[PDB]
């Protein structure tokens, strides 16, 4: 599952969390046997305004 | 980790079971051996370590306190619930590097449900003449907590421009105190005859109004 | 074990402050230094912690640009420095111990960080008459900064019935109390009622009679 | 809710940080998010939407603009403030049904205090035929807007009986331009013969008279 | 999303006002319109809010009596009425679209009412004469009705030092504005100076000569 979120909110994107992405936009089960990959994409996905 | 707490506050009689709840995001459990603590910090008074671990007691621990739970679930357990034992608990977590501590309990004994004593005062001459005045609504030994003070200038409700303060519980009366200011411009003080205050607290069957009038 | 810290820093925003917690009763060499913070009335958000040993000092996500840590084995004390201060960062820091596999396990004491543009103010006090049982009355303390003010009733003769509300900050960036007693209707006559109010970092003692 | 826009009228030079505060009398916090807003209006144009929440810029708003704060102590910052920045700034709600606009801000471009430029008209011949008089004070190219501006009409003050209006700072000059208009009937005007304005400016040690005789 | 209004509505104490805005570039069904008063030069007050689809109304408390709001999706459009118009409802209206979680998101021109019992009046203007390095002189115009008044000077050939302050509105309900040039001394005995001024609502254009 791959998507774009901000920096904040990684702290979210875990097992049993709440907040406006997690419990709203991707919500990850309480198991969960994976993996979360998270790096700063400010050079690619932001752009001038 | 993020930790969720039971009740913020808990109200129990001397003697009584106090439970605190604590829940963790992750599980705290590692190596075998549980790593979810639990502090107890007295107002005026550095943290202080009651629980390390899931249940071994902390050194000079009376065995009033046991820790209890494991997993994502954990609970603090004083069932000789002590006048002394009036503090805020925290349960953390020293699993992970960033150590994380829950959102505090405070306990607070029981006792009856007391009618506030309601009283107001006008602002002093003295601080007129400064160009400010501050009306005060006072709440003298009245429990719970739970107190709604209103501001009425003129029967107008009034917002934002009112502060209040509480008192921690007396040692002997056990009861709360609570002083709400309402602070103005004395030229908008003087556009105004009819002040009041509104007190609705759970001792009472309805709220009870104090109001004066200026001079 | 024994923990000692400074005494209530104050600082207008934007300054550094370079902050002591000297340790006793072990050999702090063998034992990590941890700092946390705590604002008045809230929680507790942990800091960071250091290694005396070797200088190997790790923070908190929040809080790794503002603030370094440092050691000095050769006087056993740490160091923590805060830089470009906000009012957000008002509160009191604690440096403990490691023990029992806790992080922050054993604490000291625990100093007061105060981030405010106002300067001293003078504390100005005035009386709350009572109304025309038992009555009431008090004294008003507004425009004061810092704290503490001690404030008693006839120099500590009148005690019981005594409540002193803690200070609320206002939007001024000043600080204003009431100090409030009920008295039996019987005095009001005959007993004169003074509130004493003493606040030491602007030397102020002031002694205002309440009156009906 | 009554927003209070605290400096609504502030003067900064090109590259300087710019800082407008408004409060609030109730929280604007709802549903976790803030619904407070920031809008701009440049003279002769309609509002224009600046920072649409608490933080969130709108369409085509430069990164200049930021917006900061909660409850209700909220703040809008222009550090690297440049030309067409001129303009009226307003704060408002959007959590109660009664949507309510602050004072307002007219954020001006600091340049030296200068030195007024004080001159005198006499009432034309032609209007004097007419049976009205006007004799008009001239400031031009002075800074700040703020100065004082009297009649004197033979050693008297006159109040009530004159007219005042001031032009917009100008784009590269940056400083304003001040006109007062003082008007009287023919038989008033003739019966004196000083008449005087006065002056008082940052710009000025003294206050600056001009006075002419009739005729 | 392009907003349109009507322009210029004038009318004397008593009547009734009419305001159209056409709306583009949106469905105009799915955004509620929002209309704002600002008297000039003054701050901005919400009035109340329309549904297009449903004709569902919201007021300011103040403005419930003197307002009425009706919405025209067949023309795509929405029409406030004021009834009983008074000096102080003299101002520019707004009509505005709903979003990002504004009420007033989207702002159109602007629309003006000006409430007055006056009458279409010619403006007169006088030559206001230097006094007997650089100097200043100008033009006065008064009593006309209403703004605006084009002023200018040589036709267009003057331009420096030019400045036309804002007008006033006067006791009587006319209005009051001066233009003022600086040149310098040396030009006062040979170059000509005249002041151009246009009042369109009674078509009035005078050219008139300053001379010391």
């Amino acid at each position: 599952d791959s998507f774009v979120i901000r920096g904040d909110e990684v702290r979210q994107i875990a097992p049993g969390q709440t907040g406006k992405i997690a419990d709203y936009n991707y919500k990850l089960p309480d198991d969960f046997t994976g993996c979360v990959i998270a790096w700063n994409s400010n050079n690619l996905d932001s752009k001038v305004g | 980790i993020v930790l969720t707490q039971s009740p913020a506050s808990l109200a129990v009689s001397l003697g009584q079971r106090a439970t605190i709840s604590c829940r963790a995001s992750e599980s705290v459990d590692n190596y075998g051996i549980s790593f979810m603590n639990w502090f107890q910090q007295t107002p005026g008074q550095p943290p202080k370590l009651l629980i390390y671990g899931s249940s071994n007691q902390g050194s000079g621990v009376p065995a009033r306190f046991s820790g209890s739970g494991s997993g994502t679930d954990f609970s603090l357990n004083i069932h000789p619930m002590e006048e002394d034992d009036t503090a805020m608990y925290f349960c953390q977590q020293s699993k992970e590097v960033p150590y994380t501590f829950g959102g505090g309990t405070k306990l607070e004994i029981k006792r009856t449900v007391a009618a506030p004593s309601v009283f107001i005062f006008p602002p002093s001459d003295e601080q007129l003449k400064s160009g400010t005045a501050s009306v005060v609504c006072l709440l003298n030994n009245f429990y719970p907590r739970e107190a709604k003070v209103q501001w009425k200038v003129d029967n107008a409700l009034q917002s934002g421009n009112s502060q209040e303060s509480v008192t921690e519980q007396d040692s002997k009366d056990s009861t709360y105190s609570l002083s709400s200011t309402l602070t103005l411009s004395k030229a908008d003080y003087e556009k105004h005859k009819v002040y009041a205050c509104e007190v609705t607290h759970q001792g009472l069957s309805s709220p009870v109004t104090k109001s004066f009038n200026r001079g | 074990v024994q923990l000692q810290q400074s005494a209530a820093e104050l600082a207008r925003p934007g300054a550094s402050v370079k902050m002591s917690c000297k340790a006793s009763g072990y050999t702090f060499t063998s034992y990590t230094m941890h700092w946390v913070k705590q604002r008045p009335g809230q929680g507790l958000e942990w800091i960071g912690y250091i290694n005396p040993t070797s200088g190997y000092t790790e923070y908190n996500q929040n809080f790794k640009d503002k603030t370094t840590l440092t050691a000095d084995k050769s006087s056993s004390t740490a160091y923590m420095q805060l830089n470009s201060l906000t009012s957000e960062d008002s509160a009191v820091y604690y440096c403990a111990r490691e023990g029992h596999r806790v992080g922050p396990a054993y604490w000291g004491q625990g100093t007061l960080v105060t981030v405010s543009a106002a300067s001293t103010k003078g504390p100005s006090v005035f009386p709350l008459a009572p109304s025309s049982g038992t009555a009431a009355l008090g004294c008003l303390v507004k425009d004061y900064f810092p704290e503490p003010v001690t404030v008693s009733w006839n120099s500590g003769a009148l005690t019981s019935g005594v409540h002193t509300f803690p200070a609320v900050l206002q939007s001024s960036g000043l600080y204003s109390l009431s100090s409030v007693v009920t008295v039996p209707s019987s005095s009001l006559g005959t007993q004169t009622y003074i509130c004493n109010v003493n606040h030491k970092p602007s030397n102020t003692k002031v002694d205002k009679k309440v009156e009906p």
